[PDB]
């Protein structure tokens, strides 16, 4: 829920918040 | 999920482009190693866009499906259009 | 759960997450709003 | 590839205005000349005021605003004064300023008109234009009301503030019979003929001249009095020539380093 | 001390701290703070 | 029969047998009204005028003018009982200052009636003794060159609110697009629409208990706890500034301690309400109803018109300034007249404020003839053709158009610009009152943007 | 009943004159039954249109 | 109410008003309460007694 | 309050013409002839006098604060 | 916020009056940036340059009317410099104005003494 | 960090710029992380401090302590090292969200780039007025400064004005060309517009994308003259292909001879990025679907279409400095014979209404099925008077010369419509309340000036005069009655602005 995360000050699952980013430790070698 | 049976679209969304550039810019600002020869560039957000177009950004996007499954897409694996 | 500063995100990244853990490897989730990456170990 | 060779006829000359004609010049030069008449001919005007007493119905900066607009005779010494920005003194000195003084009190039972005649200055060259006709009303004082102040006049030009504009109108015209068709009249027969028109009574325009260019420019330069109207022009020509020769010096120094 | 001017008979009178405000010679109660002696410069613009 | 209070009524001329009872002798007697004793009361007493209320009007036949009483080829009404005095008396105060209001779309007359209330002027003549909290007075108000006869009774001549300005209706450099306006900077340097703003501060001594009181005095760091980086050395020993002191934000104008129940006093001194540099104009001291010492300080600041400032014309054409050009850069006529204001023509056609165009024309005739023009509505003696014919006699194009030359290059402009003197108003709203430095509908839009990190950064 | 006895507006002289001649409508019981905002025919010569 | 028949400004002339520092053009028709000028806006109502 | 020193449009001094203008009207000139006699030909200067309101005369009725 | 009026025509510390940039788009072209000048000097220098047949392009603009500078763009034929064209046009204007000045002085005397 | 002030126009800003007061820019700060890439720049801003606007308000250390640079701290704490955050003042090129209430769609909040300007208002380019529903009669707008690289990058990539050019609401561009530039565009693109060498070179100074090559003029001899279409083709980007009709394009012309080679130049053709023919107007540069602005976005994208908007404005506003535009009393006046035709139309129309009344009064009028006799009568009278309004209005539009400045703004579509011309010149027409003719507010009559049972046009609010002729007193009051209804309706619908949006969301 969008409002529910907003009431807690968390990232809304809308738009730019609908996914997660992980560091690729393998691409960091170069 | 594995590299096969990826059902999400191979294009990077605009929302992923926005957050990848935003996140990589802050990393470059925090002295993260830069994956391209910067030709005197200094703005970390223009370096991130330079790294994006080179497909050099060391980030993976975890896309969540509405069943709770997820796909991990390397940023270089997605078709980047801007 | 180790936090690693972006300055370490070079080739020695995985070695550093060990060397730091041995002073104080999962998927490193990037925290939104911060450079630090969180590794469970 | 070279300079125009213009000519002047002066058709009217008074202490108030010159009418003159320039022929065989560009419109660009003709327009930049009238621009200098308005904005870049220096005159002297009051710029600094200190009020020691004011009991009038006008607030201090209402009076100070009116003082700045009073035209001061500038002809001889404005070329002699430095700009205060160039002068070596702290604050003001005779090199850069003309001191003025005013002291009036109304003690009679009848309204006293304070005027530019009551402004008095440290040097006789530089006085209100009307003090050499009625004087400019500064303020009216009731019995017991009082005004005394010290002021300095300074060199400047209308590009800084309109109080340093010497002109009181600059009439400018070209091609009075619209042979160039730089304007197009929806009904040419409804338009009054110029002062400078050469047409007969019935023809409303010159026939279109495809080869014509602007080449005869009519001026009426009216002075506000700080300068004689013909020295406004000569100061403008000298000033515009100085502006161009200042460029050529700084332009040369760059080319002296580009190579 | 402080000099104030009566708003009615226009006379000056001297007044002091904590002193109530009454005009001598006419009793009127409104006073005005004269005018300062410190210099201020105006641009005549 | 109603003798009740609160009935609205109006005076009307009595008509009998298709003739007014008002005869030439009544006008003759009323002409000598300064020394003959005759007055309006004698017009009522003679039975020549009558008051009629809103439901006695259910029973009258009103002639709109004595023209209606004349014999006519087909007779509409032969039984008129009353006649209008002048039809323009249907307007009120703020609508009576509109010239040619019968030539305007009615919503724009309504907007002027609200905008007139916001036009600076001289609000009252004794403004020097008034310590009003906020007041605005114009340096150089003018009466309108083009005026309505009702404006006499409004005393608009005596306390005018605006200036007659030379207005070009031109698309110049584009800074007047939409409703913006270009103003001549050189006119502004000469005091065009210059005004001063007066702000008055009250402060009061108090006695709150057996051993706590507020008194005017000059605070000092060696005794007062509440002291700040504010500046106290402008105060005199009475704890007040004197008039003629130059003041700025966080200057203390009234020093007032309260004795506290290193330190021994709290500070409750009053500051200049905004950072706007002003000058103290008057300081009056008195006693209040309770006999405690009471102060009012008035501060003045001069407000030169800026690009943000709002102006209007009496025809509902409000607009901010957009830029100011010096006289050298303004467009100019052959005679060297630059306009004071350039408004955009795009303000005109959909608003249909044609009264604004007629005012500029009548004002040009008026400034040349040297005679203030009668713009009373419903006047069959003033028509646009007649104004044009009069303008032609002064050697101007009969429709008010003029050949302008570009100030930047001196070339003629291909179109001939409409120029005339128009009565403009400076409105209370100024950008220096407003420059300052995210609700439900803003979050809703940031969700539709998907700017989820923004939407949480802004909250 | 509220909003009577307003501070006199001193912005400009015409403002003062119009404030001294202003009328207010009943917003309550009768107003919600009426059509009070329309310019009624009977305002002619009584109230400014 | 200022300039009502019970006001001290009633019947005064332009000279007298200026002596009192009053504006001759000020219309009156308002009150002064605690130093604030107050206007009674007229209140429209339905007429009584008529059916 | 008081007659402007310059004309706003063109800068022509009009601040010395107001008393002469009132004198000419006392001499039963029309406003037009009085403006012509004063040498105010451009309509931008004519309106500087024709529309002036000399409110300073009303401000001078009030006695000063300080005698 | 309000700029001082001298900010329109006085160069602040370290400003150059002129700066010349070669236009990379096209051969034999330059941009001249003139600080603290307006249409008064822009329009005459352009118009004089348009009299030089070895000048292919001349134009000027004030980039923004609230800031006080000009850009003049000049393109010349090969083997003629746009800097040379700029200098030559200024020498022509100084010639024209010194001629016009002398002829106005003469016409004053002939009007005053007759 | 946010700010609010009045907005004013600035036609020399790009559509993606906002002009920001220097005092506001000094009050707003952005925390920039110190790095070896920027430490020299950030140290200068610290040395300038809060004293000179290109400076900084705080240094925030790794400890989280902030060295406040307002109150002049000791030079030994002006040291910077990597990982400190300097709260520099807002500078040229910062990204801000810019907003106007009420927020009604996502184009009410767009990304703009800061340009610091003298004076105290916010400056926006005039194309961006239309999304915001803004103008410059007093409007204020809010500036929101994003505070982090992440949310800075969000706005850059998702919300900037050029990305907003086309709305998913209706698959159309939200920004057109507007006002002076649109009236100038139409005039500039007539066949008649020939430009001399000096004029062309001036206009090319403003074209920011121009490649530096002057096109060969459409006429070489006897005199080199370029056409307006020939310079506008240099503005059109890429190789766009488009066909449109100008607003005055006649209906028959596509079917008779001269389907191509349009006589009035009323058929727009763009090929290979070159305007071949046709007068441009709102139909080609406005917000409607398939406009040349729309196709530019589809073919070339946002970044190039941003430049297209900017180049149209800057060069054509500088051409209007030569041609000019105005409106005056002359445009509102018809010829004597036009007035005689308008008057003779009204004279008959009134007599026709009298004949309807004479049948109704004599009971010679038979009702239409499904309508009452009163509805039958009122329908017939409204037909007569609305026909007269339209017959007089077309007669006025026929009178207008090609020079007429009302027609120039209507035919461009920039402002006004044919009914505004008609009401100014010919007839204001029938005044209505609640969709009906003016009610009998007095007993059996509309005003005391009329006799009872007067159903004629004058009695019931037909304004037979134009705004130039001015209204009679009864017409003035009945026109105030009709105008009050429109004021009430505006007050009602401005109470509902976000109501359904708020409930749906
Ligand atoms: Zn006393
Ligand atoms: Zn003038």
């Amino acid at each position: 829920g969008v409002s529910e995360n907003i009431m807690l000050g968390q990232l809304a699952p809308a738009g730019t918040g609908c996914f997660d980013l992980l560091l690729d430790a393998e691409k960091c070698k170069y | 999920q594995a590299n096969q049976k990826r059902i999400t679209t191979p294009y990077m969304t605009k929302y992923e482009r926005a957050r990848v550039l935003g996140t990589r810019a802050l990393q470059i600002a925090m002295c993260a190693p830069v994956m391209v020869e910067l030709e005197g560039e200094t703005d970390p957000l223009l370096i991130a866009m330079k790294e994006l177009k080179a497909r050099k950004i060391p980030i993976i996007i975890r896309r969540y499906l509405p069943d709770g499954s997820y796909e991990d897409w390397g940023v270089d694996e997605l078709i980047i259009s801007d | 759960e180790i936090l690693l500063h972006p300055r370490y995100f070079g080739p020695n990244l995985l070695n550093t997450v060990k060397q730091k853990l041995f002073t104080e490897i999962g998927a490193g989730v990037i925290q939104p709003g911060r450079g630090f990456v969180l590794y469970p170990v | 590839p070279y300079a125009n060779q213009p000519t002047v006829r002066i058709t009217e000359l008074t202490d108030e205005n010159v009418k003159f004609i320039i022929e065989n010049t560009d419109l660009a030069v003709a327009n930049s000349i009238r621009r200098v008449f308005i904005a870049e001919v220096p005159i002297i005007a009051i710029d600094w005021v200190q009020i020691d007493a004011n009991s009038s119905v006008l607030h201090d900066e209402f009076i100070a605003h009116r003082l700045g607009l009073i035209p001061l005779t500038s002809d001889d010494i404005v070329d002699k004064l430095q700009y205060s920005r160039d002068c070596t003194c702290e604050e003001f000195c005779p090199e850069c300023s003309v001191e003025f003084t005013l002291d009036v009190r109304c003690n009679e039972d009848q309204t006293r008109h304070v005027t530019s005649r009551d402004l008095i200055s440290n040097s006789p060259r530089v006085i209100p234009v009307t003090s050499r006709q009625d004087d400019i009303l500064i303020v009216k004082l009731r019995k017991g009301q009082e005004l005394r102040l010290r002021a300095y006049a300074k060199k400047g030009f209308g590009k800084e503030h309109a109080k340093w504009n010497p002109t009181a109108g600059v009439a400018f015209e070209y091609d009075p019979d619209n042979a160039l068709r730089h304007t197009v009249y929806p009904k040419p027969e409804e338009w009054p003929k110029s002062e400078y028109s050469e047409l007969d009574e019935d023809e409303s325009q010159a026939p279109y001249d495809p080869n014509g260019k602007p080449e005869r420019f009519y001026y009426n330069v009216e002075s506000c009095g700080s300068l004689r109207p013909e020295t406004i022009v000569l100061s403008a020509l000298s000033g515009l020539k100085k502006k161009l020769s200042d460029l050529q010096t700084q332009l040369s120094h760059e080319i002296q380093s580009d190579v | 001390p402080m000099i104030y001017i009566c708003g009615e008979c226009h006379t000056e009178n001297e007044i002091k701290s904590r002193d109530p405000i009454r005009c001598r010679e006419c009793g009127y109660r409104i006073m005005y703070k004269k005018r300062t002696k410190r210099l201020v410069v105006f641009d005549a613009r | 029969i109603y003798t009740d209070a609160g009935r609205i009524c109006r005076p009307l001329l009595i008509v009998e047998k298709q003739k007014l009872l008002l005869k030439k002798r009544h006008i003759d007697q009323l002409k000598e009204r300064e020394y003959n004793n005759y007055s309006w009361q004698d017009l009522v007493a003679s039975g020549v005028v009558e008051y009629i209320d809103t439901l006695e009007e259910e029973t009258v036949m009103l002639a709109m003018t004595p023209d209606d009483l004349q014999e006519k080829e087909v007779a509409y009404c032969s039984t008129y009982t009353h006649c209008e005095i002048h039809p323009s008396m249907i307007l009120g105060v703020c609508a009576s200052i509109i010239p040619f209001p019968d030539h305007n779309q009615s919503p724009r007359n309504t907007y002027q009636s609200a905008m007139g209330k916001q036009a600076m002027g001289v609000y009252i003549t004794n403004f020097h003794v008034r310590m009003d909290t906020l007041a605005h007075v114009l340096y150089y108000p003018q009466k309108p060159l083009v005026t309505t006869r009702s404006m006499e009774y409004l005393r608009f001549r005596e306390l005018p609110a605006g200036i007659n300005s030379i207005v070009a209706i031109a698309s110049y450099t584009g800074y007047n697009q939409e409703d913006s306006v270009i103003m001549n900077r050189s006119a502004v340097d000469r005091g065009f629409f210059r005004s001063v703003f007066y702000r008055s501060y009250k402060e009061q001594e108090s006695k709150k208990g057996f051993d706590q009181e507020e008194v005017f005095e000059k605070p000092t760091r060696e005794t007062c706890q509440g002291m700040r980086h504010a500046i106290y050395d402008k105060l005199d020993d009475d704890g007040l500034i004197a008039p003629g002191v130059r003041v700025s934000g966080d200057d203390v104008i009234i020093g007032k301690t309260v004795t506290l129940p290193r330190y021994t006093k709290r500070d409750c001194s009053t500051f200049l309400r905004t950072s706007e540099t002003g000058i103290v104009d008057q300081v009056m001291v008195t006693l209040n109803q309770e006999g405690y010492k009471f102060c009012k300080i008035r501060v003045r600041s001069v407000r030169i018109p800026q690009i943000g400032d709002k102006f209007a014309s009496r025809h509902g054409q409000k607009g901010t300034c957009g830029i100011q050009y010096r006289q050298e850069d303004m467009p100019f006529t052959c005679e060297g007249i630059t306009p004071d204001i350039i408004i955009n023509p795009h303000a005109i056609p959909s608003r249909m404020t044609i009264g604004h165009l007629i005012e500029c024309l009548q004002g040009k005739v008026s400034a040349n003839k040297g005679e203030i023009g009668d713009a009373t509505p419903f006047n069959d003696a003033v028509n646009v053709q007649k104004i044009s014919n009069l303008l032609s006699d002064y050697g101007y194009h009969l429709r008010g158009n003029e050949v302008l030359y570009n100030g930047f290059t001196g070339r003629k402009i291909t179109s001939q610009i409409f120029i005339g003197p128009t009565y403009y108003q400076r409105l209370k709203h100024m950008v220096d009152d407003k420059i300052h430095s995210f609700g439900e509908m803003e979050r809703d839009c940031q969700i539709a943007h998907g700017a989820a990190q923004f939407l949480r950064e802004r909250l | 009943r509220a909003g009577v006895s307003q501070v006199l507006n001193r912005l400009t002289f015409a403002s003062t004159l119009s404030h001294l001649r202003r009328l207010n409508s009943p917003i309550g019981r009768d107003g919600k039954l009426a059509k009070p905002r329309q310019l009624h025919n009977t305002l002619w010569g009584m109230v400014c249109p | 109410m200022l300039r009502s028949t019970y006001c001290l400004l009633n019947g005064l002339t332009d000279r007298d008003l200026c002596e009192l520092n009053e504006c001759p053009l000020d219309p009156g028709g308002y009150f002064i309460i605690n130093g604030s000028e107050k206007v009674l806006i007229a209140q429209e109502k339905m007429a009584t007694n008529t059916v | 309050m008081i007659i402007p020193v310059r004309c706003f449009t063109c800068g022509k001094i009009v601040g010395n013409k107001w008393e002469a203008y009132l004198g000419l009207l006392q001499a039963e000139y029309t406003e037009g002839d009085a403006l012509d006699a004063l040498g105010l030909k451009r309509y931008c200067c004519r309106r500087m006098l024709l529309a002036h309101v000399d409110l300073i005369e009303k401000l001078l009725n009030y006695a000063p604060l300080e005698k | 916020n309000a700029p001082p009026a001298f900010e329109s025509f006085l160069l602040f510390e370290g400003e150059k009056k002129i700066t010349i940039n070669k236009d990379t788009k096209v051969p034999n072209a330059c941009l001249f940036t003139i600080n603290k000048e307006d249409h008064t000097l822009g329009n005459i220098i352009k118009s004089q340059l348009l009299k030089d047949p070895q000048v292919l392009f001349a134009g000027y603009k004030v980039p923004h009317p609230l800031e006080h500078k000009i850009i003049i763009r000049v393109q010349t034929t090969p083997d003629y410099s746009p800097q040379e064209a700029f200098t030559n046009a200024i020498t022509d204007l100084i010639s024209e104005l010194s001629l016009l000045e002398e002829r106005f002085r003469v016409a004053i005397k002939d009007k005053q003494e007759g | 960090f946010s700010a609010r002030t009045v907005i004013t126009p600035d036609p020399n800003l790009s559509i993606d710029q906002v002009g920001v007061p220097r005092s506001i820019a000094a009050n707003m700060t952005f925390a920039e992380i110190v790095t070896p890439f920027n430490i020299d720049r950030l140290q200068e801003l610290v040395r300038r401090g809060n004293s000179q606007y290109p400076g900084a308000k705080y240094i925030i250390r790794d400890n989280g302590d902030r060295i406040d640079l307002r109150f002049h701290p000791k030079p030994s704490d002006l040291h910077l090292q990597t990982g400190y955050k300097v709260e520099r003042h807002m500078c040229d090129g910062d990204i801000v969200i810019f907003n106007r209430q009420p927020t009604l769609h996502k184009m009410s909040m767009m990304g703009h780039r800061v340009r610091i300007l003298p004076w105290s208002t916010f400056r926006l380019n005039l194309s961006v007025t239309t999304p915001y529903n803004a103008d410059f009669d007093g409007d204020e707008m809010n500036l929101h400064l994003p505070q982090s690289l992440e949310t800075r990058a969000e706005i850059q990539e998702l919300a900037m004005v050029p990305r907003m050019i086309v709305t998913p609401q209706s698959n159309r561009p939200v920004m057109g060309i507007v006002q002076d530039t649109l009236t100038a565009v139409r005039k500039f693109t007539k066949r008649d517009v020939f430009l001399e060498r000096g004029e062309v070179m001036n206009l090319l100074m403003f074209l920011s994308t121009w490649d530096g090559k002057v096109p060969q003029p459409a006429i070489l001899k006897p005199r080199p003259l370029w056409t307006g279409k020939q310079i506008f083709s240099l503005i059109i980007p890429g190789h766009i292909n488009c066909i449109r009709t100008h607003s005055t394009h006649p209906d028959d012309e596509d079917s008779g001879p001269y389907k191509h080679i349009s006589p009035g130049d009323t058929k727009v053709v763009v090929e290979n990025g070159e305007l071949i023919m046709g007068i441009l107007c709102k139909k080609s540069l406005g917000t409607s679907a398939g406009s040349l602005v729309h196709i530019s976005y589809l073919e070339m994208g946002h970044d190039i279409t941003r430049l297209f908007y900017s180049n149209i404005q800057t060069v054509i506003n500088n051409w209007l400095l030569i041609e000019g535009h105005t409106i005056g009393i002359g445009d509102s006046i018809a010829d004597s014979k036009t007035y005689q035709d308008i008057q003779n139309t009204i004279k008959k129309a009134k007599q026709d209404v009298i004949e309807v009344i004479e049948k109704a009064h004599n009971n010679e009028l038979e009702p239409t099925p499904g309508n009452t006799l009163r509805q039958t009568f009122e329908n017939q009278v409204n037909r007569i008077l609305n026909d007269a309004r339209d017959k007089t209005g077309s007669s006025a539009q026929k009178s207008l010369s090609e020079y007429n400045n009302f027609k120039s703004m209507v035919v461009s579509g920039a402002k006004g419509s044919k009914i505004n011309i008609s009401q100014v010149i010919a007839v204001v027409g029938q005044q209505n309340v609640e969709g009906k003719r003016i009610p009998f507010g007095f007993k059996h009559r509309t005003l005391p000036h009329f006799i009872k049972d007067d159903y004629g046009p004058e009695s019931r609010g037909f304004v037979e005069n134009s705004y130039l002729a001015g209204l009679t007193p009864t017409e003035f009051f009945f026109h105030a009655m009709g105008g009050r209804e429109g004021l009430i309706d505006t007050a009602v619908k401005t109470a509902e602005t976000g109501y359904i949006q708020r409930r749906l969301i």
